[PDB]
């Protein structure tokens, strides 16, 4: 869930 | 590119465009210049989109509140009527189309919303908003309703929002204070709360648009509507027996509709400016030209003195709007607030709090302070907070900028020893994208 929260953060930072 | 040697005119489809086209046909017969009148939906937003490319109509017709933004974008030609022509129109109409010293449009008509009512259903119209819920109750027992009007456009609800104290921008020190917005004060809250309550109690439907309201009034289903003089022509046809009167009071205070001056601007990229001036001054702004338009759809009150003297006898026949560039932010703020409050998506409080922010959207603060020891000559990117919450300082154009990674991001630890990277472009805009690849989890 946190490691998933991290993988989901990556995708965000990658766009922004 | 705009075609030389003809005139293309844009006017909203609710106005007397067929009457305008007849003035155009006379201009054609006398000059051999084709005049084409067009009426695209949402023209007020389409005009700046098309015109900034050097395309669009020769002449654009809208209420004056949009024209300051157009002029600041360089989209409008300065107009050049002689003092004698200027004298034929009311002073205050010229004031409405003056922006930063210059006349930017010709005033045509003065537009104000009124209460339109069905005399057969309602021989005496209510003097107060407060009596409308009871009236609706009586009318519902007969399978009718008291009131339907366009809830989708804030122009129609503003009169009630403004009645007890709402305002757009405050006139301070001889100018509109763009920081002093009044969409979220007690009076605005009270007006909008009333509207939401009308809806909560099923006296009105949140989804009512222009067409539901017009059809409802004209089929004899609702006793009242709110609209401008352009709408009268459609009622005339319907043979509902209608009256027109002042909007009712709220908490004992008159309704306060924002008044528009329908105005005609000349596209700065037109190669037909002298033709457009001739058409406007010598054909449209005459008794005969305005009569041609008025006969199609009523103009209400007009800028031209000689013709207004005839019209003022009509029994059927409130503040002038600013023309400032911030008016479109204001209208967008109120539109959003009204739709959100009416549909229950937000409370009145929430909606109008967001409206205050959006109306003053040109104005965050903390980021600007955190690098005010800079003195840069030439192009610069201003202090800006990115979508992640990272503060980018005021930087020279043409430079890569380096800021540490956020300590927390969505409640997540990051090492602030790592950096993110953003280019301040050669033109002084920030690159749209930030490189955050290095901020490891
Ligand atoms: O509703 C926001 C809208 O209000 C005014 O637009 C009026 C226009 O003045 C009238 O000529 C008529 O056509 O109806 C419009 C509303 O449907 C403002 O002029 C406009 O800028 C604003 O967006
Ligand atoms: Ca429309």
């Amino acid at each position: 869930q946190l490691a998933q929260q991290a993988h989901s953060n990556r995708k965000l930072m990658e766009i922004i | 590119k705009i075609e030389e040697g003809k005139l293309v005119i844009w006017i909203n489809g609710d106005k007397g465009y067929n009457g305008l086209a007849e003035v155009g046909k006379k201009f054609e017969k006398d000059t051999g210049i084709k005049v084409t009148v067009e009426h695209p939906d949402k023209l007020e937003e389409k005009f700046p989109q098309v015109a900034a490319t050097g395309d669009g109509p020769d002449i654009i017709f809208w209420a004056h509140d949009r024209f300051g933004g157009y002029a600041q974008s360089g989209l409008l030609a300065e107009i050049t009527p002689d003092k004698a022509f200027q004298d034929k129109l009311y002073p205050f109409t010229w004031d409405a189309v003056r922006y930063n010293g210059k006349l930017i449009a010709y005033p045509i008509a003065v537009e104000a919303l009124s209460l339109i009512y069905n005399k057969d259903l309602l021989p005496n119209p209510p003097k107060t908003w407060e009596e409308i819920p009871a009236l609706d109750k009586e009318l519902k027992a007969k399978g009718k309703s008291a009131l339907m009007f366009n809830l989708q456009e804030p122009y129609f609800t503003w009169p009630l929002i403004a009645a007890d104290g709402g305002y757009a921008f405050k006139y301070e020190n001889g100018k509109y204070d763009i920081k002093d917005v009044g969409v979220d004060n007690a009076g605005a809250k009270a007006g909008l709360t009333f509207l939401v309550d009308l809806i909560k109690n099923k006296h009105m439907n949140a989804d009512t648009d222009y067409s539901i309201a017009e059809a409802a009034f004209n089929k004899g289903e609702t006793a009242m509507t709110i609209n401008g003089p352009w709408a009268w022509s459609n009622i005339d046809t319907s043979k509902v027996n209608y009256g027109v009167t002042v909007l009712p009071t709220f908490k004992g205070q008159p309704s306060k509709p924002f008044v528009g001056v329908l105005s005609a601007g000349i596209n700065a990229a037109s190669p037909n400016k002298e033709l457009a001036k001739e058409f406007l001054e010598n054909y449209l702004l005459t008794d005969e030209g305005l009569e041609a338009v008025n006969k199609d759809k009523p103009l209400g009150a007009v800028a031209l003195k000689s013709y207004e003297e005839e019209l003022a006898k009509d029994p059927r026949i409130g503040e002038i709007m600013p023309n400032i560039p911030q008016m479109s932010a204001f209208w967008y703020a109120v539109r959003t607030a009204v739709i959100n409050a009416a549909s229950g998506r937000q409370t009145v409080d929430e909606a109008l709090k967001d409206a205050q922010t959006n109306a003053a959207a040109e104005f965050d603060q903390h980021c600007e302070s955190l690098s005010l020891a800079s003195n840069i000559s030439g192009l610069q990117c201003n202090a800006s907070v990115d979508l992640i919450g990272t503060c980018w300082p005021r930087s020279p154009a043409g430079q890569l900028v380096v800021r540490p990674c956020p300590a927390f991001f969505y409640g997540v630890r990051y090492n602030t020893t790592n950096n993110g990277y953003r280019e301040c472009l050669a033109n002084g805009s920030w690159a749209a994208r930030v490189n955050y690849s290095e901020c490891q989890e």
